[PDB]
């Protein structure tokens, strides 16, 4: 109902239905729809007494924390931020929902020795062999030395080899005059499409063929995965290419692919876009996206 | 047969030294230990469960990569404000304390470094131009090295295997070397010639520790066997049987009767010199023991690391484990405690020298 | 037992325990022989580790192997001849350098796992 | 002939008499020394031998039993000794930790208790 | 404690002597290297 209203006549309206449905005691993801209904336009107050509402409710929730940290750091207040982050990560741990958060905070805000530090423990805490190492390695390691971070990709090939991410970061970031191709093949060995298919595609409209690069785009666009980086690569890539009036059509043919795409925004906010900044007023989602993806 | 050396008049002149500096020490030590005895039970017993909580809250606070080769040793310095950090590439590194900034780069070793540590009296009551640190590489090189210098002011040939470990005297005026031919050698920087040549072990000697009085040296041997001389004497007083495998680590307790030694049998045997045998034996790791170090001061905690990764604290007397630093994704090759004793560095076979701190 | 520069020096029982596994290797087709065969292994990440003879008489033309595995996280050592590693290859031409590589659900996993731990056990 | 390759395992629960029995022959098999002493949440299997028994055992006791039939296996330490401790596999149910501390003293490996001991009230904060 | 062992043997036995202690060995047929074909 409180999607409907955010489309109907009234965002008031939507704002109305979150209320009563709050009243309707429910759990804690109507009141993650609800700080963020607060967080679409309103002060940061309204967030704020939302977010303390929700762990006066509930504190185990890594959405209500993640919300609660980018709320805080909203207003700049990168210290309160960090605080609820690490509270957060303490009281309530998860795989990488938020560690990444923690990291790249860190290395932002304050020196990066710290973000690596945090990696690390990230890493060795509760890894179950997760992809966070692309985060370590891109996010950390590919902005200072060369040779470490090349080291590190290894590391992260040694551990879980199937993993799409990681085999697409060592593929493109490794070398491409050169010893890229024997790189793409072996990435080829564990077939897949967490944007692996796309690095081929990447690599091949790198070295200008086009009509490789194009097949390979669409083989991965149209029936791989509903996704957003690399449906927006294909529509950059087609447009950048000579089509001028196929890229209309791979445009309408992703805004219009499978409209259950939130998997085409669980992928584009998770690798390019984010949320309840323009994804709030992309169509419709301010409330229940922002909340669901973090 | 025991053959004895007849040792020029250096080494006379130097023992009667040695005698004179660490009898003071020794009754020094002995009137301290009376006083901790007189303290109250019930304040002592505090402040072990303070100190065990603050290592409980022991994080890595700092990260960072220090060569593109692994790193073999870290020391730090006397005053805890600077780290020393030696690598396989042959560079010494000196960084900041705690905020990790590469202060000085000492080139001049041409092989895999092994061991780097600062004078005892070194950023304390040393001149900066004075010989401040000692290091030591694979090709048998002893360099030693000032802190406004990035260049070797001397280096001690005599070594023509490859030297292990290389440890400063606590009166800073000899230096410790352990070398790969079965022997260790004591120098001096007053007279620049090897006091002390003293062999023993029938493999090659790995590591050398001092006692904080001065007059006891401990070496660990790769024949599994640690001998415990007296300087002043240059004979060996105890021999402490029963590892299996060659011994890493050396280490005195700043309490002085107290001697821990890490072997490749993944153990950390503690010994005692006044009984005159083994204390204590603690399965420490599932690898290898690189390193074992006492807290410098009072000795509370026992702090072992290993090519399992992790680094591990150990209650004094108690012996149980207090805290397992995890987080290196190589081998811990080097550990060091900070003088104050809040700071422990753990550099790792990952090119790495993380920093742990009590939160 | 001539040259330091060849550091991880294997002892007798372990050269015995590598040159057999080795020879397995070879049988199992997991064997890549030759300097140039490491290296090409070294940059895929398909090995799981390196044995090198320590009796190149340019040695140094070898060292860069260690160099790669430090850099891919691959167990190396040195043995003491080169005839040896190359008999124990199936080649009856000095080999100084050979490959044992990965195989996803091999038998001699075990093995190399296990000689793998005392490889990266005596690199001190 | 060379050394004893000992390793020290808990078990959180083990009270079923198969699982008994598959230790004890396969350790017997394996020409394995050592013990299992039985203690509330804290059941101390120390084995003593050769590698290769070692590397057998350990894949048994990680890799085949099924310990939640929560109960489960922890690794707690694996190393070398000069000598055994310890004759024949033999079973003793401790009523207290004390009595099996004093039993593993008979011996002198008393650190082994220590390890198991710390452990479980490590992991009973967790 | 009132004083160590090595401090009680010392206090003066000090002279220029190293001893080369008891060597022993650690804890003879050496393993052929069986070359195959």
């Amino acid at each position: 109902a409180v999607k409907l209203e955010s489309e109907n006549d009234e965002y008031e309206r939507a704002r109305r239905l979150l209320a009563k449905a709050r009243s309707s005691a429910p759990t804690a993801r109507v009141f993650m729809k609800s700080v963020k209904l607060e967080w679409v336009q309103d002060n940061i107050r309204a967030a704020q007494d939302l977010c303390e509402e929700a762990l006066r409710h509930y504190e185990d929730f890594p959405k209500l924390w993640m919300m609660k940290g980018q709320i805080e750091e909203q207003k700049e207040m990168m210290e309160k931020a960090r605080e609820a982050y690490n509270q957060g990560l303490k009281k309530c741990p998860h795989s990488t929902p938020l560690w990444l958060l923690l990291s790249r905070l860190e290395e932002k805000i304050g020196q990066l020795t710290r973000a690596r530090a945090i990696l690390e423990k990230s890493r060795l805490k509760n890894p179950k062999n997760p992809g966070l190492w692309l985060e370590s390695v891109r996010l950390e390691y590919r902005a200072g030395l060369k040779n470490i971070a090349n080291t590190l990709m290894a590391k992260a090939l040694q551990e879980c080899p199937n993993s799409g991410i990681l085999w697409s970061e060592a593929i493109f970031l490794e070398a491409r005059p050169q010893r890229r191709t024997k790189s793409v093949d072996a990435l080829k060995k564990c077939e897949h499409d967490p944007h692996v298919l796309l690095a081929v595609a990447k690599l091949f409209w790198s070295q200008r063929k086009i009509t490789k690069a194009r097949e390979w785009f669409h083989r991965t666009v149209k029936i791989d995965s509903d996704l957003g980086d690399a449906w927006a690569f294909f529509y950059k890539f087609e447009l950048q290419h000579g089509t001028e009036e196929q890229q209309e059509e791979v445009r309408k043919r992703c805004e219009s692919a499978e409209p259950r795409h939130g998997e085409l925004w669980c992928a584009v906010s998770k690798d390019i876009a984010n949320w309840q900044k323009k994804i709030g007023d992309i169509l419709r989602l301010v409330a229940g996206r922002i909340k669901n993806t973090f | 047969q025991t053959w004895y050396h007849e040792g020029p008049n250096s080494l006379k002149v130097a023992r009667l030294w040695i005698a004179n500096y660490s009898l003071p020490r020794a009754m020094k030590r002995l009137e301290e230990a009376r006083l901790h005895k007189e303290i109250p039970e019930t304040t002592r017993t505090s402040q072990m469960q303070e100190l065990h909580k603050s290592l409980r809250s022991l994080n890595n606070f700092c990260s960072q990569i220090g060569d593109d080769r692994p790193i073999s040793y870290c020391h730090f310095s006397p005053n805890s404000k600077m780290l020393a950090t030696a690598c396989w590439s042959g560079l010494c590194k000196l960084w900041s304390v705690p905020d990790c900034n590469l202060l000085h780069t000492l080139r001049g070793h041409n092989t895999n470094v092994g061991a780097i540590v600062f004078h005892p009296k070194s950023t304390v009551s040393l001149d900066p131009k004075d010989v401040n640190l000692a290091s030591c590489a694979a090709d048998g090189s002893v360099k030693l090295w000032s802190l406004d210098s990035d260049e070797p002011v001397a280096d001690i040939e005599g070594h023509t295997v490859r030297v292990a470990r290389v440890m400063w005297h606590p009166s800073g005026r000899f230096l410790g070397t352990t070398c790969y031919d079965r022997s260790w050698r004591l120098w001096d920087l007053e007279a620049q010639e090897e006091i002390l040549h003293q062999e023993g072990h029938s493999m090659g000697v790995y590591d050398i520790a001092f006692h904080q009085d001065g007059s006891l040296a401990g070496t660990g041997g790769l024949d599994a066997f640690g001998r415990v001389w007296d300087l002043r004497t240059g004979r060996c007083i105890m021999f402490l049987e029963g590892h299996l495998k060659e011994i890493y680590g050396i280490n005195f307790s700043p309490n002085g009767y107290h001697i821990a030694t890490g072997s490749g049998d993944n153990t950390c045997k503690v010994w005692d010199l006044r009984q005159r045998r083994c204390v204590y034996t603690i399965p420490a790791h599932q690898n290898l023991v690189t390193g074992v170090k006492f807290e410098p001061i009072h000795g509370n905690f026992l702090l072992t690391g290993a090519y399992d990764n992790t680094a591990k604290i150990w209650t004094h007397p108690g012996w149980s484990p207090l805290k397992t630093l995890a987080g290196h994704e190589g081998k811990v090759m080097g550990l060091d405690i900070s003088s104050d004793g809040q700071l422990i560095a753990t550099c790792s076979y990952d090119r790495t020298f993380k920093l742990w701190m009590a939160e | 037992d001539v040259n330091p520069k060849a550091y991880p020096l294997a002892d007798a029982h372990l050269t015995k325990k590598l040159l057999d596994l080795v020879q397995q290797s070879c049988n199992y087709k997991q064997l890549r022989k030759g300097a140039n065969e490491a290296t090409k292994t070294l940059n895929r990440g398909i090995s799981e580790f390196i044995v090198m003879a320590a009796d190149a008489e340019p040695l140094e033309i070898i060292l860069h192997l260690p160099l790669l595995c430090e850099d891919k996280n691959v167990p190396y050592v040195f043995v003491r001849s080169k005839q040896a590693l190359g008999r124990a290859c199936g080649v009856s031409r000095p080999v100084i350098a050979c490959s044992v590589t990965i195989k996803e659900g091999s038998q001699l996993k075990q093995q190399i796992q296990s000689i793998q731990q005392s490889i990266e056990r005596l690199l001190v | 002939s060379q050394g004893v390759h000992i390793s020290v395992y808990r078990v959180r629960n083990l009270s079923n008499p198969a699982k008994k029995f598959k230790i004890e022959a396969n350790a017997g098999q394996l020409y394995l020394t050592g013990v299992v002493v039985l203690h509330k949440d804290v059941n101390v299997v120390v084995v003593e031998g050769g590698p290769k028994a070692q590397k057998k055992f350990k894949r048994l006791m990680l890799h085949r039993i099924k310990w939640d039939e929560t109960n489960k296996c922890v690794l707690v330490w694996e190393g070398t000794a000069k000598d055994r401790s310890f004759g024949e596999m033999k079973f003793k149910q401790c009523p207290t930790e004390n009595m099996a501390r004093e039993h593993f003293k008979k011996h002198g490996a008393e650190h082994y208790w220590d390890l198991a001991l710390s452990e479980s009230v490590l992991e009973s904060t967790d | 404690p009132e004083i160590e062992w090595w401090d009680s043997y010392i206090i003066f036995g000090i002279t220029n002597l190293v001893e080369h202690p008891a060597q022993l060995n650690p804890p003879d047929t050496p393993v052929t290297l069986g070359v195959y074909l």
